[PDB]
């Protein structure tokens, strides 16, 4: 769904140039890869009702962030260079699968095992891991408050701090684990981390905020038309004690 | 398509109460509820009843059950059941036209099942609901 979002966002931008005739440069704007970031959703599923059939759903956590780990490079194009003619190739790597050249590209040269990986030499992107503790109001007496993984790409990087209430509402995937270091094997559990795709704190700035409701406004107001507020509060805050006003 | 992925019910077993296992005079021990240091080892394998205190409860982990590998040249979906990932295409589509596809794997098509351990010490495997 996503996916369909970036493509309608990209011919919508089209015909509002058409409708305005301006003078812009309309090779530059087509190139750009808008992205849309959704958020405050009505599933606002927690840590421990994570059912296993939400495989790859786009869930809102409400958690707090623990701590902070530094940006780990991530290669998005590989870059491959000939060791004999010095021919310089740029391979993008689709589904995590590096397809490294068996043959070389120029007519002069055609030798297999020959080209060479320059890492130096490649386009990496950012990508940060946050560990969100979930929120001490929704886990019930007696249990322990569990962790889970975020996985921040784009320019949403360096902006969650530790002890900083966010709202986290992104999808819900997973990456299988070895067994061995050294095997191809993998076990039978699943690493299951929470892809970050909007940060909404409770880069860029909230424009407004929605909550509560309108018609709970009007008796908020009717209260405090009242002259006895201060006397109305001060009973509320502690039926069961006597006095002590 | 495998069994084990239209199956969306958790089959269980409920042990016999103490009111029918004393009509029942032929191997009651299912009904009784055995400790730790009992098992033994021809209890391998049976359905016996195990009463302690749990401790150290896990959190709710997805489990696969079906692995399902959509390959790129052909599309088709391999199915693999648990009890290694498949990297090379077994369709005939892959093997005629010599042409061995990457399989990659689906996370929306495999099949999820919950998983929790649990200790009472001997490890308890919850599945299901």
């Amino acid at each position: 769904v996503i996916s369909i979002m970036d493509q309608t966002i990209k011919d919508c931008m089209v015909s509002l140039i058409v409708d305005n005739n301006l003078d812009y440069d309309l090779d530059e704007i087509e190139t750009k890869f808008y992205k849309v970031r959704p958020y405050n959703v009505g599933s606002c599923k927690g840590m421990r009702e994570l059912n296993p059939n939400d495989i790859d759903k786009l869930i809102n956590l409400k958690g707090l962030v623990l701590r902070s780990t530094p940006v780990i490079p991530d290669m998005k194009v590989a870059f491959f260079k000939c060791n004999v003619c010095d021919h310089t190739m740029a391979v993008e790597i689709d589904r995590g699968v590096i397809q490294e050249p068996a043959r070389c590209e120029r007519i002069d040269c055609n030798e297999p095992n020959s080209m060479s990986l320059i890492h130096n030499r490649c386009s990496f992107a950012d990508k940060q891991v946050i560990k969100l503790q979930e929120t001490p109001d929704f886990v019930p007496d007696g249990q322990t408050p569990h962790s889970i993984s975020l996985c921040v790409y784009d320019e949403l990087v360096d902006s969650c701090r530790a002890g900083d209430r966010i709202e986290v509402t992104g999808t819900f995937r997973s990456i299988p684990i070895r067994a061995n270091s050294r095997q191809r094997v993998l076990k039978s559990l699943y690493k299951t981390y929470v892809d970050v795709v909007h940060v909404k704190k409770v880069h860029n700035e909230v424009e407004e905020v929605r909550q509560i409701t309108d018609q709970d406004l009007a008796k908020i107001r009717e209260v405090a038309a009242r002259e006895d507020l201060y006397s109305l509060l001060a009973r509320s805050i502690a039926p069961s004690i006597y006095e002590l006003e | 398509f495998p069994p084990n992925l239209t199956r969306r019910y958790f089959l269980y077993f409920k042990p016999l109460s103490q009111n029918c296992a004393r009509r029942y005079r032929k191997k009651a021990i299912s009904s009784k509820p055995l400790s730790v240091r009992q098992i033994k080892g021809d209890f391998l394998g049976q359905l016996i009843t195990v009463r302690g205190i749990i401790t150290r409860v896990s959190d709710v982990k997805p489990a696969v059950e079906v692995i399902a590998y959509t390959c790129d040249q052909c599309g088709y979906e391999v199915f693999q059941e648990v009890n290694t990932p498949l990297s090379e295409c077994t369709s005939e589509e892959c093997s005629q036209n010599q042409t061995k596809g990457q399989l990659f794997m689906s996370t929306r098509a495999s099949k999820f099942s919950a998983f929790q351990e649990c200790k009472i010490s001997l490890n308890i495997h919850v599945n299901g609901t």
